[PDB]
């Protein structure tokens, strides 16, 4: 029943690291009804313009030298420094996954089965999976879900091999995670 | 932010001589520093803004600080002492945080250079009355202190500094006085130690 | 004058609610009250970023503030105490720590009104001894026997306020120091050439600005109530 | 590799809501809870390693409403387009019978940042337990929620999140049952 | 280790 018209404003100061603090670049970004208008870029050294709205405030700042100078500076003395404050529990943040394989389909021997192996509640996001059959690894028939964020320092995935379980084989799901010092590794036997 | 430290509360500096006054600072984040100035019966001035942006920063009339980070120091200077920046000093910081917390602060003296002393006392009557008079001791040069009075009823100011601009000449004063009846100029200043050659005018 | 505060000068007895307000024409949304002390610098007493924003500084005790309004900012002393005497000073900051501070209020909270006592003044003329000696001429002002210490002492030259020439005592001595309301004695000197305390048309003024009772306080005294008011002495050149 | 801290804040005109967060390559560290001026962290830990002085949110925010007010009259009071959410539900790990998880309602893709969010078990509506985060950055400028329900899974409950939004012509309506 | 923000400018006005 609320119809009143809606007005935004969002700031966005962004910092980039590259080989850990190596290299930095900040971006602040001023943002009205979803449209950026001006940004601060530390590779330009000076406020522009995105839009014909934001000119004015690109022209009021830049013309404040001791203004710009401690921008370009900020990106020791705000990026950098918040990178140093965090760094041990986001970048060398490491949350073991949770790892399990479960026939998709309970059958008989012979017959045409999905094999899964859901590996779930790590971080951070890089993390290799791959299936092996006997001991031989497989990389036709592996289908996964991708990697998705569960929005609080997790990760979870869903990776699925299609095959026909057969007398002897022992299937196994092999996962490769920063957090542990060798492969993790879940048997499923037929 | 979290603390600086100003040494001492008075300081000195000859007339001409250069201007150092330190302040060292504790924090955690990288800095603002500012120094600020505090001339007699007026406000807080701004001198100059450590941002950053560069270590060595430069204000009005020729002062300038350097921001040493290997010694938490960001110590204020300027080349020649002036009679005129006799004032307080206050060094300043914020730890990124909307908020300047401030040193104790220093209280600058300015020593005036006085080629040709001549420590005298000298009677001066009330205007207003033949029987009321003060004793004023002045043109002593700057080894000569004054002490205060040992007499509870003979009040002693300090010394203090006044700047002639119609002749371009300095001169220290104190001034004595009391309601007693034995007091006299002769033994105003007996409790301070002054030059040998005081000129002491025959009343 | 972007910071205005008022009132610039204040006497109150203990145990009042006093309010101090600091009114600004940029329209900065960060405010600041301090107060500043010898030998302590200023401390920080409250600050606020916004409308109705209030955080505690170091010594908030005994003070509160109201932000009812973004150009505003008041400082309440809730029950005022002696050692709230003070100069108070209130501040914006833009949003890259460019502070402007107000140009002070300076605020003496006494015990006692029945102790507050205008200066006298007297004037005191140059000896020849001095005129004969430097060929300069030292004029005294001693003001006495006044409470709190809370003055202003000017030199005016044929009706010209001066500077050049005067030393005024930074603080007032005590008149009696084992007293904790002692009255006070400030003197200041205001040295000319000899030639010019020699024309007789020349008039020295040492005028003494006193902070004391308003028109609301009461006074019950014989005495002429002590009002905030200016007292003066003077001397004419004197050819000799 | 690569990293990407972002302090992102805003300011909504007329419902005067504004907030204040930082993000970690995708993940919330701490937001402030302006009415309390409290910082408060994503995760526990993260307050027993660092801290933020909350108190400085606000003078963002102040500044954020100034320039939320002169960009308004600059653009001669022009309102923002309604962008419409895409919403998703799922799980943060494997559902399995009588064993605790938590439903996820994931809202993205939309702006202004003003939603209203309904849990529906068997049709009803259910609060026990429920939390949700601030409205989270996009690179495009719309914004992200995620709201959360603690549940344990049986072959009986049926739920589903409702989300309603300026952009919507109906509410939206997302189902899940154990499957 | 404390985080700190940069602060935002105000527009032209």
């Amino acid at each position: 029943g609320d119809t009143r018209p809606r007005f935004l404003w969002q700031l966005k100061f962004e910092c980039h690291f590259f080989n850990g603090t190596e290299r930095v670049r900040l971006l602040e970004r001023c943002i009205y009804n979803q449209e950026e208008s001006v940004r601060f870029d530390s590779d330009v050294g000076e406020y522009r313009a995105v839009t014909e709205l934001g000119r004015p405030d690109a022209e009021y700042w830049n013309s404040q030298k001791d203004l710009l100078e401690q921008r370009r500076a900020a990106v020791d003395t705000y990026c950098r420094h918040n990178y140093g404050v965090g760094e041990s529990f986001t970048v060398q943040r490491r949350v073991e996954p949770k790892v399990t394989v479960y026939p998709s389909k309970t059958q008989p021997l012979q017959h045409h089965n999905l094999l899964v192996c859901s590996v779930s509640g790590f971080y951070p996001g890089s993390i290799e999976v791959r299936w092996f059959r006997n001991g031989q690894e497989e990389k036709a028939g592996v289908v996964s879900t991708g990697l998705i964020q569960n929005g609080d320092w997790t990760f979870q995935t869903l990776v699925m091999l299609e095959t026909v379980p057969r007398s002897g084989e022992v299937y196994t799901c092999q996962v490769e995670h920063p957090s542990v010092t060798s492969p993790l590794t879940v048997e499923w036997r037929a | 932010a979290q603390s600086v430290t100003q040494l001492g509360s008075h300081v000195s500096v000859s007339e001409g001589a250069l201007v150092l006054l330190r302040c060292n600072y504790s924090s955690s984040v990288p800095p603002y520093l500012f120094w600020y100035v505090q001339y007699p019966n007026q406000g807080l001035q701004l001198l100059l803004k450590y941002t950053s942006a560069a270590t060595l920063v430069k204000g009005i009339n020729g002062f300038e600080a350097e921001f040493k980070k290997s010694e938490t120091s960001f110590h204020l200077t300027k080349p020649s002492a002036h009679m005129s920046d006799a004032a307080e000093y206050f060094c300043a910081v914020s730890e990124q945080d909307d908020k300047i917390i401030f040193g104790k602060g220093t209280r600058l003296h300015i020593l005036p250079n006085i080629q040709n002393p001549d420590p005298a006392v000298y009677q001066l009557r009330d205007s207003k009355s033949s029987d009321k008079s003060v004793c004023l001791f002045t043109d002593f040069d700057s080894q000569t202190n004054v002490s205060q009075s040992k007499d509870s009823d003979v009040y002693i100011t300090d010394k203090c500094v006044l700047d002639m601009r119609s002749m371009d000449f300095k001169s220290n004063s104190a001034v004595a006085w009391s309601n007693k009846s034995d007091f006299a100029c002769a033994n105003a200043f007996n409790n301070s130690i002054i030059p040998e050659d005081t000129f002491f005018p025959s009343p | 004058a972007d910071v205005t505060q008022t009132p610039r000068n204040r006497i109150t007895k203990t145990g009042k609610r006093i309010m101090l307000e600091c009114s600004q024409t940029k329209g900065h949304d960060r405010m600041y009250w301090y107060r500043q002390d010898p030998g302590l610098g200023l401390r920080l007493i409250y600050y606020s970023f916004d409308v109705k924003d209030i955080n505690k500084g170091e010594i908030s005790d005994g003070y509160s503030v109201s932000r009812q309004a973004q150009a505003k900012f008041s400082l309440s002393l809730e029950s005022a105490i002696p050692n709230q005497t003070a100069l108070y000073f209130c501040a914006t900051s833009d949003e890259s720590y460019g502070y402007t501070f107000g140009s002070g209020t300076r605020l003496t909270v006494v015990e006692d009104l029945n102790k507050v006592s205008p200066p006298e003044v007297a004037v005191f003329e140059p000896s020849e001894a001095e005129i004969s000696h430097t060929q300069k001429a030292t004029l005294v002002c001693l003001a006495t026997g006044f409470y709190p210490d809370h003055v202003e002492l000017s030199w005016w030259v044929n009706g010209k306020e001066v500077h050049s020439g005067v030393c005024t005592d930074p603080q007032p001595l005590k008149e009696q120091p084992a007293l904790n309301d002692s009255r006070y004695a400030l003197s200041s000197r205001l040295r000319v050439s000899a030639t010019f305390w020699q024309n007789p048309r020349n008039h020295f003024r040492c005028q003494v600005q006193f902070y004391g009772l308003s028109e609301n306080d009461e006074w019950t005294q014989d005495r002429a109530k002590p009002v905030t008011q200016i007292v003066s002495a003077e001397a004419w050149g004197r050819a000799d | 590799e690569e990293h990407v801290i972002i302090q992102a804040e805003f300011y909504l005109n007329p419902d005067q809501s504004g907030e204040f967060m930082f993000d970690f390559d995708g993940d919330e560290i701490f937001h402030v809870d302006m009415a309390k001026k409290e910082t408060v962290w994503r995760l526990e830990e993260f307050g027993r390693f660092a801290s933020f002085e909350a108190q400085g949110a606000l003078a963002n925010i102040a500044v954020d409403k100034a320039n939320l007010e002169i960009m308004t009259k600059r653009s001669n009071y022009t309102p923002i387009t309604n962008v419409p959410p895409e919403v998703t539900v799922l799980t943060n790990s494997p559902v399995e019978l009588r064993e605790p998880n938590v439903l996820i309602c994931f809202i993205d893709k939309f702006t202004p940042p003003v939603v209203n969010v309904t849990w529906l078990r068997n049709g009803k509506p259910v609060t026990t337990g429920v939390s949700e985060t601030v409205f989270l950055p996009r690179e495009d400028h719309l914004f992200r929620k995620f709201h959360y329900l603690p549940f344990l899974p049986s072959t009986e409950d049926v739920y589903d999140c409702r989300v309603e939004h300026w952009g919507l012509d109906e509410p939206l309506l997302k189902h899940w049952e154990f499957d | 280790p404390k985080y700190v923000k940069q602060n935002t400018l105000k527009l032209a006005r």
